RNA sequence: CAAGACGGACCAGAGCGAAAGCAUUUGCCAAGAAUGUUUUCAUUAAUCAAGAACGAAAGUCGGAGGUUCGAAGACGAUCCGUCGUAGUUCCGACCAUAAACGAUGCCGACCGGCGAUGCGGCGGCGUUAUUCCCAUGACCCGCCGGGCAGCUUCCGGGAAACCAAAGUCUUUGGGUUCCGGGGGGAGUAUGGUUGCAAAGCUGAAACUUAAAGGAAUUGACGGAAGGGCACCACCAGG
RNA sequence: AAAGUUGCUGCAGUUAAAAAGCUCGUAGUUGGAUCU
């Protein structure tokens, strides 16, 4: 179930068994990683590349045709950023939340929301912390929030 | 085939009708109606229309 | 004498130191 | 209907008659 | 959420006997789930079965026969000196014929009389009748 | 009744299923490839596809993003590939 | 003409929300479930002591406004009526309690049938948009997913009412939280703690008792009600 | 000890004593598959 909704949906990706790459695939690796770089050049998340390709190249997955996943092909490069993307888009969530918040403050439902968006915050902040992306001095505090984006 | 799309028509309204009872009869767990339901189940051309029908004219 | 089941009867809600 | 005593003693006793039956059984197997 | 695959699969059987069903789905596999199978299989309660290898975790289809009264699981898994190990078939199986604790030991997934043939003693997995 | 092969399935049971509750999941999307009217250059696109689909020479807008299969341009061709 | 209040009928078998709750149009703002997905990360999860957010109504402290209703109160009758104080309305602080109900933790698996409904998606002839000039909306058929709610059932369970969970339980172990231990004394005394207050949370013992309680099937029973008959009953009469 | 009226083995919590107003809400308890 969702960890803060009462919702139960199953609806998700499903892979084929077939890992092998499609014969009518043209695209060599390293055609598909320069189109991964201009795309990251471009200032695109590892997910937004991803559908990219998926839907106009027609590389189906690119750990399946180049071996490795996006955000390591962009890591090796180097044009990968300091916070990973989910946690980004959560801490924007936040930051947008809390400027509803403090020019509407009689809305209590978006009190509550907030902090379930900000111990979504908590728990992914730990778990970078205990694998070794952020460094152990990293803490999520309230004003410093908006200097992340 | 009207016919029975009439009647299908009918059934789905007449379902309407006994699933609402249905659903207001599953909310009442009083044990006092459920005995006494319990007891009453084992104890068992046209004139008008058309125009003015009347004497004077029709 | 017994009250039968058209009788009207509501069930009730139950709610020193040792020195 | 019952006492609740005599249903448990009879349920346990048609297992324990179901031990029997099922041990005789695999035992002629042999 | 969903821990102790083992519990599932054993549950998962016991209620495809217990209906009287031929053939039962079993999601996901495992190794202990497997060799558990298999233990089963040897004494001749649950037949045959076949792994469907996706690659996820995988499924199993196993083919009911009949015998089988109850398999269950054991959770957690209690560690079993050789001696208790008396003491829990008694705690467990309805007669000391018939039944069967599992244990894993460092010679492997066994039953009782086979661990104590081998004389050692490991973890409780379940037992069936 | 409580007898038939869950090991083998027929093919209209399996399509019928959901596409994780099958016997092996495998997708319900596909991979498609599309002539624009205007031109003769062939496009994959994906069945699903999510971002607006650009010609790469024409840049004529092959198909719409939907709530599930992409809605192509009246006009366009399109096979099925694979 | 004005002031405050409130959004009926449509309005449900509906829907949404964590719950309390939510019904005039329009615009803006920031959230959200489900669905779709050959995206991404790759175990990041489940459950709660501590601590914190929200919490109907009534209530308390400052303002504003006071149409209706209205605790108290003044009168008139003898559970009602006239007038109407605090309040009911809005803003800012508190209080944190309800039959706050499914008198029914949360997460996970397995285990019958049916045809209805809400949202999303997929496939398909047809009728419609005054034969629509292709799509699109509205209907129609079927399927899939997450829902709300029914009917049915020797799945099993239960003391029974009944439950597709209140099942998979003496053949007794998926994970974890709160919590009861005969009836009273008694939610009392005492201490602590929160609160401006009203009160809220925590909470005994001495003693006393043989019961307390839940579920269902039932004869007789002075009577009571519906009818019918009779000039040894009645109306009008002799 | 009977006693499964202290219940780890091994009780219960709709209607009998009992599930917290509701959800985000650290510690502690539990944690999918995979390496001869």
């Amino acid at each position: 179930g969702r960890m803060h909704a009462p919702g139960k949906g199953l609806s998700q990706s499903a892979l084929p068994y077939r890992r092998s790459v499609p014969t009518w695939l043209k695209l060599t690796s390293d055609d598909v990683k320069e189109q991964i770089y201009k795309l990251a050049k471009k200032g695109l998340t590892p997910s937004q590349i991803g559908v990219i390709l998926r839907d106009s190249h027609g590389v189906a997955q690119v750990r399946f045709v180049t071996g490795n996943k996006i955000l390591r092909i962009l890591k090796s490069k180097g044009l990968a950023p300091d916070l990973p993307e989910d946690l980004y888009h959560l801490i924007k969530k936040a930051v947008a939340v809390r400027k509803h918040l403090e020019r509407n403050r009689k809305d209590k439902d978006a009190k509550f929301r907030l902090i379930l968006i900000e111990s979504r915050i908590h728990r992914l902040a730990r778990y970078y912390k205990t694998k070794r992306v952020l460094p152990p001095n990293w803490k999520y505090e309230s004003s410093t929030a908006s200097a992340l984006v | 085939a009207k016919m029975r799309r009439a009647e299908l028509q009918r059934a789905r309204a007449l379902q309407s009708y006994y699933e609402a009872k249905a659903r207001r009869e599953k909310k009442i767990k009083s044990k006092k109606y459920h005995k006494v339901v319990k007891k009453g189940k084992a104890k068992k051309t046209l004139p008008g229309w058309g125009e003015w029908g009347g004497v004077g004219l029709k | 004498h017994r009250p039968g089941p058209l009788k009207q009867q509501n069930k009730a809600h139950k709610g020193l130191s040792r020195v | 209907v019952l006492p609740k005593k005599e249903k448990m003693k009879l349920r346990r006793e048609q297992w324990l008659q179901k031990i029997e039956a099922i041990k005789l059984a695999e035992q002629k197997h042999r | 959420v969903r821990m102790n695959v083992l519990a599932d699969a054993l549950k998962s059987i016991n209620n495809a006997e217990k209906r009287g069903k031929r053939q039962v789905l079993i999601r996901p596999c495992s190794k202990v789930i497997v060799r558990f199978l298999t233990v089963m299989m040897k004494h001749g309660y649950i037949g045959e079965f076949e792994i469907i290898d996706d690659h996820r975790a995988g499924k199993i289809v196993v083919n009911l026969t009949g015998r089988l009264n109850k398999c269950g699981v054991i959770s957690p898994r209690f560690d079993v000196q050789l001696k208790d190990l008396e003491k829990w078939q008694n705690n467990l199986l309805p007669s000391r014929q018939f039944g069967f604790i599992v244990l894993t030991t460092s010679a492997g997934i066994m039953d009782h009389e086979e661990a104590r043939r081998k004389h050692t003693g490991g973890k409780i997995l379940g037992f069936f009748f | 009744p409580l007898a038939k092969d869950l090991l083998h399935p027929s093919p209209e049971e399996e399509k019928r299923k959901h596409k994780k509750k099958r016997l092996v999941q495998s997708p319900n999307s596909y991979f498609m490839d599309v002539k624009c009217p205007g031109c003769y250059k062939i496009t994959t696109v994906f069945s699903h596809a999510q971002t607006v689909v650009l010609c790469v020479g024409c840049s004529t807008v092959l198909c719409q993003p939907t709530g599930g299969k992409a809605r192509l341009t009246e006009g366009c061709s399109f096979r099925r590939k694979q």
